[PDB]
């Protein structure tokens, strides 16, 4: 049962440091190295460096030199990765992985082989923000945006931190035609999302539509009745 | 990324698809091995091919790899639905000495015909303008495959700041939905004649427009 288990998610402000651990089991830890790869939201994979467990040698990506440090504790079969002077573009899921190469004496051939065992990943969010409740604004339909028997209405859940936010409509009495979009992390370090309903035109004047936004991290619940625009 | 992969490939179930991976004289052109990884949405990558052509024990024989002097290729024969994932090639680069990846390729196993996105653009609400903020909301639904490009325009000019777009996410009907936001100043919103979000899907562009002088 070979596997690598990483530490829990982290939220840091710019300038701080983060240290992620990677516990190994099921194999002789000292016969292999540990590689680190990160992945920004919606982006590809990005190599950070590797460390050999036996000799402690390292090789870091040039873009992180002087900013990253990798260590190993052979007595606990754990590798560590420390990234300093954190900036907002360090927001990513960080993975540890084992290159499938048994070091025979020369450790620097470790990075030449495929990584066959991967950790589960560690989310690291870098943001200057603290806990902040969302602002909810209506996305109301008008007589011009409503040509046929179906109209679109929703709520904009703006500038909250951190995740998650749950949105329901009419306390769960309305689920058909509802879509809640994934949140986007903005350059401000805050999240925003939207949720919409496609609804029959005949019910607009007499049926109430209410977005129920719950943000447990800030102890906030907001109910916003979305009515059509006057135009 | 240092290695170049196609942004997306697609195929019907049972068909055979290939994902190419080109580099330069300092990586693949230098004779370095190429490895391939599969990443399901939300999970860690999984090694598919190592040493150009070798399959690890447990990986289905549907996957295979090859390498020339300039490029590498991952071949997937007999497409299954479970193969819908992102695929990365990985190699080594010798410079004045790092691991390098390709940009990733999104493989779509086509389970339905192509669908152009439905686009609903929302002007800033009156309530938001009272908060000295202004956000245009471009909502994109019912497109397949799940890949769109979103551009914004102010009057006839391109918008290059204040744009945030979400990665597409599946609806119930196996189609995909996405959203884009243009954060603006109330003065910026009211001083221009119109704003537009342009969504490109499979080379075709859908453009919706709103204007402060025409309530909608």
């Amino acid at each position: 049962q070979v596997q690598l288990v990483q530490s829990g998610a982290e939220v840091k402000k710019p300038g701080a440091s983060v240290k992620v651990s990677c516990k190994a089991s099921g194999y002789t830890f000292t016969n292999y190295g540990i590689s680190w790869v990160r992945q920004a939201p919606g982006q590809g994979l990005e190599w950070m460096g590797w460390i050999s467990a036996y000799k402690g040698n390292t090789n870091y990506a040039q873009k992180l030199q002087g900013r990253v440090t990798m260590t190993t504790d052979t007595s606990t079969s754990t590798a560590y990765m420390e990234l300093r002077s954190l900036r907002s573009d360090d927001t990513a899921v960080y993975y540890c992985a084992r290159p499938d190469y048994q070091v025979l004496g020369y450790d620097f051939w470790i990075g030449y082989y495929g990584m066959d065992v991967w950790g589960q990943g560690t989310t690291v969010i870098v943001s200057s923000a603290s806990t902040k409740g969302p602002s909810v604004f209506p996305l109301a339909p008008s007589s011009k945006s409503t040509s046929g028997g179906t109209a679109a209405l929703g709520c904009l859940v703006k500038d909250y931190f951190p995740e998650p936010v749950t949105v329901s409509w009419n306390s769960g009495a309305l689920t058909s035609g509802v879509h809640t979009f994934p949140a986007v992390l903005q350059s401000s370090g805050l999240y925003s999302l939207s949720s919409v309903v496609t609804v029959p035109s005949s019910s607009l004047g007499t049926q109430t539509y209410i977005c129920n936004v719950n943000h447990k991290p800030s102890n906030t619940k907001v109910d916003k009745k979305v009515e059509p625009k006057s135009c | 990324s240092v290695l170049t992969q196609p942004p997306s490939v697609s195929g019907a179930p049972g068909q055979r698809v290939t994902i190419s991976c080109t580099g330069s004289s300092s990586n693949i052109g230098a004779g370095y091995d190429v490895h391939w990884y599969q990443q399901l949405p939300g999970t860690a990558p999984k090694l598919l091919i190592y040493g150009n052509t070798n399959r690890p024990s447990g990986v289905p024989d549907r996957f295979s790899g090859s390498k020339s002097g300039t490029s590498a290729s991952l071949a997937i024969t007999g497409l299954q639905a479970e193969d819908e994932a992102d695929y990365y090639c990985q190699s080594y680069d010798s410079s004045l000495s790092e691991v390098v990846f390709g940009g990733g390729t999104k493989l779509t196993v086509l389970g339905q015909p192509k669908a152009a996105p439905s686009v609903t653009l929302f002007p800033p609400s009156s309530e938001e303008l009272q908060a000295n903020k202004a956000t245009l909301v471009c909502l994109i639904s019912d497109f397949y495959p799940g890949a769109v490009t979103v551009a914004w325009k102010a009057d006839s000019s391109p918008v290059k700041a204040g744009v945030e777009t979400t990665t597409p996410s599946k609806q119930s009907n196996n189609k995909y939905a996405a959203s884009s936001y243009l954060s603006l100043t109330p003065e910026q919103w009211k001083s221009h004649r119109s704003y537009s979000c342009q969504v490109t899907h499979e080379g075709s562009t859908v453009e919706k427009t709103v204007a402060p002088t025409e309530c909608s």
